[PDB]
Order: C-alpha cells, then structure tokens, then sequence
C-alpha cells in the first residue's frame, strides 16, 4: 500500500541507522505519558467513591423513621413495609437510650443501640472483621452486649473477664425508674477509626422486655440510601410509605458539616481531573499538529506530482494511528502496573516509619487506588486515538489546499 | 492546435506595504508539438508567470486554458487527473522528497499512477539511466550533489511522458555536458514523441534549440531578443 | 538596529514569519503551553489553600483544640505561670474545665460537654450568645448557658433547670461509684452555626472545678490556639518542656482528620501529575524549536558568531517565551479562582462546595512561575550547545 | 601565501559504500591571486571548498591559513577569522528567511559590532553595489530567485574580506550580473589586496580569474583538457 509506505518513511529518521526519528519518539512518549496519568487519577478518583461508602459513610445510618406515635403508625404488625420501594432493601427496627457503665474504673457515658441477632449486617457496616468471630451467634437472650474499644479500653478489662455494664441510669421518663440490669457480661470486642467507640453497645433487638421499656414497639428506622448523593434528598415525593406520625429525621445530613466536607471535596476533585485531562490533550495536539505542519513541505511535491486528497489523509491518517497506539499501549501498560502495584510500593528507607505520607492512618488507606477498568481505560484509549488522528489530519487538508508551488517558496 | 492559452494573466503581490507588479497582460500560445525558450533578466517574472500557467498560483484578473478548459475550472481532482499525465513542470531551486532516494523520486509519477512494481522499477530506471546518474540511484538527495539532484527532478518530470514540460532553468547548474546531452534527449523527446517544451533559461547558446525564444519583458513576453 | 546580536536575533525568531495566522498559532505554542501549566497550577494551589482555610477556622475555630494539664489535676499556681506555655503557633492562654457530661432531661436525656469559661475573658462562642448576660455571669447557684440545638430540641428548653452530671467522680464507693450530681440553672441559649450547639455547653468558672475533683481553684488545663490544626501532628509528637500530656481535637473527630489527611496527600498526586506533564511538554517544545532553527544556526556560526554566543540567541527567545506565559497564566490563574463562587447553574444544587479560592500572591503564585523559567533557560540551553558542535556544512546539506 | 592544501583527502561512507570524493589535493591561491575551479557535476568542489574553511572535519589532510591550521584554531578562534577573513559564498545560497535583505547584508557587521550609521550605509553600499536597492525591503521569501544570490554576495562581500570563496557565484542569473559581478570582483582585487576563489559552470568568463585550475574528481588538472 502506498499510504502507508509514506507514512513509514516519514516516521523516518534523517539519518541512516536509527530508524525512529526525534519528532516521532517523542510524540509517543507524550501520549503515553498522558495516557498513564489519565488512568492514574481516574483510578484514584474511583477509588475515591469506592472507599467513601465502605468505611466511613455505611457505618453511620442513612436515615430515620423515628416519629412520636409508634404503635400502629411507625409500627403497624411488624414493622412498616417500606421494602415497597426498590431503593433500599434492608429497614430493620432501631431503638436507641442512655446509659453508664460501672466497673470501678473510669466511668463512660453510652448511647446504647439495640440490634437484631442474625441481622444488622444487611443494615450497616459496622459488623467488621474481627478476632471474636461468630459473634452474632452468640448475641441472644439479651443477656451478653458487645461494645467498642470505648470502656472496654477505658476498663482494665477485655473478652478474657466478665465486668458488667450495669446501666444505672436507664429512665425513659424522667421518674427514676433506673432498673440496673448487672452481670451483663461481654464476650467480644469492636474496633473503629478514631473515636465513638466510646458509646457503642449492641443490645439484642426487643430488649424491653426487662428494660421497663413499653412492649416491643421501638423507635425504627429506615432509608438505607444505596445511592447516598443520588438518594439526596430523594425521599421527596417519597417516604409516605412508612406513614408515620410525624416529619422523619434527616439522611446523613443531619451530622451535616461532613457531608459538606464531602460535596467540597469532590467539586475540587473534579476540577483537578479536568485540568488534567486539558493539559494532557493539548500536549498531544500540540506536538502532534507542530509535526505535521513541520512536514508540510512534502504535500506540495506530492499535490504537484498528481497526489489526491484521499492519499494525502491517508498518509496522515496512518502516522497518527500507529503513533497513537503504539502511546496508548505504552500508557496503558505503564499505569495499569502503578495502579493495581502502587499502594504495595511502601518505601523501606525508614523501617515500618515515617514515609512522609503516611501518618496516623488506621482503617483507612495511606492511597486509594481502584482499577475499573474495561469501562475506562477504553475511554482514555479512543480519545487518545482520537485526538491522534484529528490533529494529523487537520494542517494536512491546509497543507493540500494551498496552491503547492505557493508553500514551496513561502514556507 | 492548441495547448497553453493566456488571456491578459496579470499578477501582482502586495502584503500591505507597496504594490509590487509583476506581469501586464500576458498573452501567447504554445501549439500542440511545439518549442519555445523565454529569456530576460532577473526579476522579470518568469518562475511567476511559469507558476501561473499551471494550476499552482491563482491568477489575479486572468485565465488559462488546458485543452479547452480553463485551469480554475478543474476541480481538485480534475487537477490532480492532470498533473499526472499531462504536466512536466521542474521547479527552481527544484525540491525532492528527502526521505526517499533518487530512484523512488523519479518514480513517484508512476507510483501515483500505481502502473506496476515491474514496469515502475524499470521505467524509473529507464528514465535515470536516460538523464545519466545510474551510479547514485541509491543516494538520497541530501547525500546528492548539486547537479545529479537536478537531474533526478528531470527524470521525474519526464518518466511519465508528458504531454507538456514547462521548465525553470533546466540546465543552469550544470557544465556544458549535461546542458547540450539533456537538450539532446528533449529533442529527441519532441521528434519521437509528440511533446510540446516550455523552458526558461539563460544559457543563449542553446536557447534557440527550442526556436521561437521569446523574451520576458518584466510583463509580455516580446517577440525578439533585443535585451 | 539593537547593538546585541543574541537579542535582536532572538526577539526576531520569537515574531515569527507569520504567514497566514502567527504560524497558525503554532509558532507560540510553547508560551501556550507555560500559561495553561501556570493557571491550573495557580488554581489548584488556591482552592486547596482556601479548603485548609475552611477546615480550620469554620469547623475546629470553636471547638477546643489542645489542652496540657498534670495527673488528675494542677496545682495552686495553675501547676505553672505563663511562662513556659508558648511553643509554636498563635496561641491564647484561657483556663478551662472540659469533661463531659450527662445532661438529663424531661423531654429526653441526652449527654454533651462543656466548657469552663470565665466570664471576664472572651472566647469563640462570646459573640453568639443572645438575649443574657454573659459578661455578668455570676455562678449564681451554678449557672449555665446552652441551647438552640439540645435545651430548645429534645431539652428541657430554656429555664426550669437542668441535670448535670460527672460519671469520673468517687463519692461514695459502696454502691457502684455514684458520680458527683446537682442541679444547674438556664439563664441563656447559645446559637450556634457550627456542631458546637447540641452537643456543648457553657458553665461558669470555678463551677466545673467544684462539682469536679481535685481542689477549687484548679483546672483541667489551658486551650491552646493553633495556627495549624490541620498538621497538629507535629506538635503532639513534639513533648511541651513541663512534661504536661498533649490533649488534642483529633481524640473527638478523628474521621475528619483522617479523611482531611487522605484528601490532601492524593490532592497532592494529582498536583505531582499535573506539574509532569507540564514540564514534559516545556522541555519537548523548547527543545525541538531550538533543535529546528539548526539551519539558521549553521548558516549564523560561518559568519562570525562563536558557539557561546548561539547559545545566548536561543536562551532569550526561551526566556521572552517563559516570560509571557508565566504572566498570562499566573493572570489567569487569579481570575479563575476569583471567579470559582459562581458559574454552578445545575451541579452546584447537590454539589455546594462553591471551590472556595484563596489566592495566596505573595509566595505560592511566583515560585510557581520562577520554576518555569529556569525550566524553560535549562531546556532551551542544552540542544543549543548540542546543535552548535555539528559543523555547519553537514547541518546545511541535510537541511 | 593564502591557502595551502597537504593531500587534502576526503570520502563519505554512512555503513553502505565507500563513496571517495577527493585523491591527495594539493594547491595554493596567492595573495591577492585569482583563481577559477572548472569540472563536470559530481567532481567534487563544493566539497572541497568547504574543506578549505573550517565547515567540513577533512579525513587525511589539512589546510594552513596565514601559517595556522584550520583545526588548529579554537571556536573563538575561528569566529575571529570568519568575520575579517572569509568571504565564502553558498551554493544553493541560504539566507535568514526572517530577516530582509538588508539586514542580511549587514549581518557580519552587526556580529561585528561596527556601528548603527556605518553598519546600514555600509549594507546599502555593498546592496547598490550587486545592484538590487529596489528589493532592499523583501524578505528571501519574497525575492526572486537570483537577487536573493546577489543578497548573499553582497553579504559575502560587505566586509571587505581577504579571501573570497565562491560556489557559482553567477549561474542563477543571466550575462547581465554575470558579467558585472565579475567587473565587481576585478576592481575588488585590484583596487584592494583581496584574492578570488570561484567556481563556475560559465566558460566564457572563468578565465577572468586565470590560472583556471579543472577539479578532476581528486586533484586539480592544471590543463583544461576536459
Ligand atoms: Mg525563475
Ligand atoms: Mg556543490
């Protein structure tokens, strides 16, 4: 084939020997360069909302149901059907009080929650691995309770004794009532990022049987947002389902300055990964178009010669396209490799210290990488090619246009 | 009878600093199988009005015909139809592919035309072996020298056998020997073949081999030579 | 015209020809690509400026930041003067009592913490108190202040006192260490914008100290202001002189600090590759402009001008080049980030982050730009030395 | 003595050949001494006059300058000698094609450092002198084919250098610059101590340098039998 014997030669060095010329390498370098970083930050950023509702977000409830008549409003039979509507699939009850625990040790104030053994973990996250396996197992007869590295840190104590909450405070009306429940012992312990662990305590689910509190209607809850930024705001129009008394507590919103944090964050994510993809895509046009026009002398010979317009795209069309994916294979190959191998690239220069970024991360990620690919390194792939080809092909056409012997003297 | 037809070609360059005229109403005709020689001095406008002749400079307030149909009535494909078969223009300061040696560029005519792998191979060689540098078909024109490269953009505006070779001093950069033996193979070129020759030269010598030598008179080309 | 060669030379490669339109805006594609580098970085810098900003004055600016104490309590001289209190930072000397408590209600019980102002000094949370008296805030039989969030919802709402209480306390240790209890009067309800309402409270000083262990007089120690809350790493690592233990924000929101510490370091990534490819593309253009113009070179070395002086021609173009496009994209880097609050028609309804800007000129903007020029001088000197070694005729051959 | 050539040899072999050019040269141009160099295309003296200067590395030779080597001066060294001392003229002339003709012309000056009022009536001196102050505004772009040869010889020429080096200095343009070209250089000689070195296609007037050698591909016949 003509065109690509052209193309070929081209590519071509000025000299004999080396068969690549300068113009050439270094266009591929470029387009591999971007390539790569493409994929990195689209990786981070991925990983970004992977990680955000799986260690931070499930763990806090996605809403509330809880309203001010529950017997038959917020809790006709069972509980209220709001499996009806497909966003969530998973309500579960909820009730929730105060309480302290004594053990002679320095004292803790719990806000205690109740959770239904062989359930929960279709609710939240917070069941975690953990040494005290099977422990839901042994959740029943509202006897045992499971807390945090909160008083159990705070007591000198772990699963190995016995020491017993012993809530002494336990009034749901302001009388004092205050039935000490003692010698609930605990047998397994949870740890969380940072603190509240110190007023987490499970309670297996209709604990209101010796509580004092009234039958085995409680609070509830509801509204397990799968699409938490989707979901905003979504129970408009929505949520009479639960047919509750009164207006419902908020989504996630309601420990709002943190979800702002998150909206803040990813606008300024946003914005980085765009001004990345602008500066790599007019690196590659530049060079690419700074090539072509470089070679226009060429085009007026060959348009003199007899050329047509079709051989003269063609030419162009093959240059772009084997620069471009010999780049893009480079590129891909290259920041697969750092993507999926990047956070195991733990600097040894200080043992286990240090590493200037790393620091006080625990439960988290030092890097949050996440490789979706085959949905989005094809992008990353045809736009390259894209803009390869594009920026070849347009000076071509300019080139090809002007009167051949007219560029010949002029350029 | 008819090949080339001017109809008063004027020109004229101006960027927005002065009005630098070129040409003044050029007219004349070159006939099918005919010879002609143009000579003046330098800054006439020769390589100009040779430029505007072909499909390669717009003319300002003119036209020229091909075959009884003007060039800026051939549409970019209809000019590039021509180029191949009808056109055999040299360029001053003759420019070649870089890339690609003597022997490719004497057959890129023939490789546009795609005629074949045998017959191009052989016809670029005929061609070579005609203007006389068969012993540098394998340099490239930056290992050329000054004249064989010259001669490469001979043979390439002849390896197709065109029906018109319009020329910009095809002997100017060459001793005598090439001068006198490429107008002998032009001559020939003419007899054996019914091929018309329009050449701008100075060497007077031999300028009156194509007979009819006109004169470009910084516009009009006048019928004699007197200077 | 201009008696330096170099300079005339260069000023009149980086005109250009100009054929049809500046060389089809290709003969000033270096400058272009400085001034997109500059802006994006200059941007990017403001805003995540402008989110440390946010972050530590919005959100951790009330709440209590640090606090230094001994054993279970001070001494009669506040355990220390003034002096030996100052370490790093804007730090503000204020006693304080914070611990928290169980604030029972009628309504609801609920539990919060409190802090032990007095009221002679201001703080914070001074300017939002509305409708009482803060500045006369005599203990009057242990007088507090809260509300807007927990006493107005889900509280006992303002007046008719309130529970409080002290689970570390030891009073009778027979039954299960009943804490140390009394009733507190409501004289105010704070309004607060920030989570400081609904979980914090305001008590006289001395109040805290007598309901608390430990003699009256005391405290449980001394807030400490700090420039940099965002990196209070460093000063907790660091041990104060007296020995004191380093209490700090981060025991409380931790998530936040984790959170905001993985943001910056993979903000700091994309920042990494933004500044590669950049300086890629600067080095490319530079030096295959200079690596183009060998001809022009050959034909200027056979006439009189040595290698050393070549070298200076390409190196003003360079740096006229960096010159231009560190101007334009430090100008329109400015203008970006003050210009970042608006343009947000559809995604700023669930995305109300607004990119808050803070253009920080006088340090962060201009290093930014001087690397661009030594960047821009390396690149355009190196192939110029390279391209003035060939000897002009085989560089005019194979041009 | 001007030039002087020990078995100046050369060839060029990339991996594919051995492409010998030049066979043991050897000559020598007086002072203020005209000479004319004739051969058929492909002899080699283009080479070989860039070879003489200090633009082409020479394989097994060397060339004395005013008794001093060519490789033996340093750069500085011989950017000094290309200001005051070389007039060579290009074949395939190549100029700036950002700076117009004037400029061009006054380029060795301006390297040179002479002076704004000498270094532009100097230029236009020498322009009127090849005789095309009517194209002193076009750029080479602009110009014809043959005043951007006249632009290069007027450069060549501006400085009043000792030796001239020529490559065709007329065999772009017609009698007319030929011939008065060459009355330009005979006052040049005769009026100042500057000695020629031309090569040139045009037997009519190469023999107005006399002496005219004949590049025989290696060796300079002294014979013009062919
Ligand atoms: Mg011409
Ligand atoms: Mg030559």
């Amino acid at each position: 084939p003509l065109s690509l014997l052209i193309g070929l030669r081209f590519s071509r060095g000025r000299r004999r020997g080396g068969m690549v010329s300068l113009i050439s390498v270094i266009s591929t370098i470029g387009i591999a360069l971007g390539v790569a970083v493409l994929i990195v930050g689209l990786s981070a950023m991925n990983g970004f909302e992977r990680e955000l509702n799986n260690r931070i977000l499930a763990v806090v409830p996605h809403g509330e149901i809880e309203a001010v008549d529950q017997p038959w409003t917020n809790w006709q039979e069972a509980l209220d059907h709001v499996q009806k509507v497909p966003g969530i699939a998973a309500a579960a009850p909820y009730i929730n009080f105060t309480g302290l625990v004594e053990s002679g040790a320095n004292l803790r104030a719990i806000q205690v929650k109740g959770v239904n053994p062989q359930q929960e973990q279709r609710l939240s996250a917070l069941p975690s691995f953990v040494q005290g396996d099977a422990w839901r197992n042994f959740k029943a007869g509202e006897q045992q309770i499971i807390i945090g590295k909160g008083v159990a840190d705070a007591l000198k104590v772990k699963q190995g004794d016995w020491v017993s909450i012993m809530i002494p405070n336990s009034n749901p009306e302001h009388k004092l009532m205050q039935p000490k429940r003692v010698r609930l012992h605990v047998a397994g312990i949870l740890q969380l990022s940072g603190q509240l662990d110190h007023s987490f305590a499970m309670i297996p689910l209709a604990d209101a049987q010796q509580y004092l509190d009234m039958g085995s209607s409680v609070s509830g809850i509801a509204l397990k947002m799968t699409d938490v930024f989707n979901a905003n705001k979504l129970v408009r129009d929505a949520g009479e389902v639960t047919n509750s008394y009164v207006y419902i507590k908020s989504w996630i919103g309601t420990y709002g300055y943190m979800y702002r944090d998150i909206q803040m964050i990813r606008a300024i994510m946003y914005l980085a990964m765009v001004l990345v993809i602008g500066v790599a895509c007019f690196n590659i046009v530049s060079t690419l178009v700074m090539a072509v026009k470089d070679k226009s002398g060429d085009i007026a010979v060959l348009r003199t010669l007899g050329a047509k317009d079709g051989l003269i795209r063609a030419i162009f069309v093959w240059y772009g396209l084997l620069a471009g994916l010999f780049g893009s294979l480079c590129g891909v190959i290259i920041g697969v490799v750092v993507s999926l191998q990047l956070t195991p690239i733990i600097e040894w220069i200080e043992k286990l210290i240090g590493h200037q970024f790393l620091s006080s991360d625990i439960y988290f990620i030092d890097f949050l990488p996440s490789e979706l690919h085959w949905l989005d390194v094809f992008y990353v792939l045809v736009t390259a090619l894209l803009l390869s080809l594009l920026a070849s092909w347009y000076p071509a056409r300019r080139a090809s246009n002007i009167d051949p012997a007219r560029v010949l003297s002029g350029q | 009878k008819i090949l080339l037809q001017c109809d008063n070609l004027c020109k004229r360059y101006q960027e927005g600093s002065v009005q630098t005229d070129v040409l003044h109403n050029v007219s004349f005709s070159v006939g099918e199988g005919e010879m002609m020689a143009i000579v003046g001095s330098s800054g006439s406008g020769k390589s100009t009005l040779l430029h505007l002749l072909g499909g390669l400079d717009t003319p300002t307030s003119g036209d020229v015909i091909f075959n009884g149909q003007p060039m800026s009535k051939l549409s970019s494909a209809a000019k590039a139809e021509l180029r191949n078969q009808k056109l055999g223009f040299i360029y001053q300061f003759h420019h070649l592919l870089p890339d690609f040696t003597a022997l490719e560029n004497v057959a890129m005519p023939l490789l546009i035309g795609k005629k074949k792998p045998a017959e191009i191979n052989s016809r670029a060689l005929e061609m070579l072996k005609a203007v006389g540098l068969d012993h540098r078909a394998n340099h490239r024109p930056s290992e050329l020298s000054g004249g064989e490269r010259q001669r490469v953009a001979i043979a390439r505006a002849l390896v197709n056998n065109p029906r018109l070779v319009l020329a910009d001093e095809p002997t100017g950069n060459l001793d005598a020997r090439n001068a006198d033996s490429i107008f002998q193979l032009l001559g020939e070129l003419n007899r054996l073949q019914g091929t018309a020759f329009l050449v701008v030269t100075h060497d007077l010598q031999l300028a009156k081999r194509m007979s009819r030598q006109l004169e470009m008179r910084d516009g009009r080309l006048t019928a004699e030579l007197s200077m | 015209m201009y008696q330096p060669v170099a300079l005339f030379i260069g000023l009149r490669y980086m005109r250009g020809r100009a054929a049809d339109r500046f060389g089809r805006f290709v003969s000033w594609l270096s400058t272009i690509g400085i001034t997109l580098g500059v802006m994006a970085l200059v941007t990017v810098l403001s805003v995540m400026n402008g989110f440390e900003r946010e972050l530590q004055n919005n959100i951790l600016g009330l709440m209590p930041q640090a606090i230094l104490s001994s054993e279970h309590g001070s001494l009669n001289p506040q355990q220390l003067p003034e002096t030996a209190v100052k370490l790093d930072g804007v730090n503000r000397v204020a006693p304080i009592t914070t611990g928290d408590v169980v604030l029972q209600s009628a309504r609801s019980v609920a539990v919060g913490v409190m802090l032990g102002i007095d009221p002679a000094q201001k703080d914070p949370l001074t300017p939002y108190l509305v409708n009482v008296k803060q500045t006369d805030l005599e203990p009057g039989k242990y007088n507090v202040i809260l509300g807007e969030q927990l006493a107005s919802q889900l509280g006992v709402n303002r007046g008719d006192q309130i529970r409080v209480m002290v689970p570390s306390a030891s009073q009778f240790t027979p039954m299960g260490r009943i804490p140390s209890q009394r009733l507190f009067n409501v004289i105010g309800t704070f309004a607060a914008n920030s989570e400081v309402d609904g979980y914090e409270m305001l008590v006289n000083i001395e109040d805290a100290s007598r309901l608390m262990r430990y003699p009256a007089g005391n405290i449980t120690g001394w807030r400490l202001w700090l420039d940099e809350p965002l990196k209070v790493d460093s000063l907790s690592q660091q041990k104060l002189p007296e020995g004191s233990k380093w209490q700090d924000w981060r025991d409380r929101k931790g998530e936040l600090f984790q959170a905001v510490r993985m943001e910056k370091n993979m903000m700091g990534l994309l920042l990494s590759l933004i500044v590669a490819v950049a300086a890629f593309n600067i080095i490319t253009s530079l030096g295959l402009m200079v690596m183009e113009k060998q001809g022009e070179v050959a034909i200027l070395q056979t006439q009189g001008l040595t290698p050393r002086q070549i070298m200076m021609v390409f190196m003003v173009q360079g740096a006229s080049a960096g010159i231009i496009g560190a101007i334009l994209g430090a100008a329109l880097g400015a203008l970006l980030a003050s210009q970042l609050n608006n343009l947000m028609p559809i995604i700023g309804v669930l995305l109300d982050g607004a990119a808050l800007p803070v253009a920080i000129e006088p340090l962060q903007v201009i290093v930014i730009a001087l690397v661009a020029m030594a960047i821009a001088l390396l690149s355009t000197l190196y192939p110029s030395w390279r391209a003035a070694a060939t000897q002009p005729a085989e560089a005019l051959r194979y041009e």
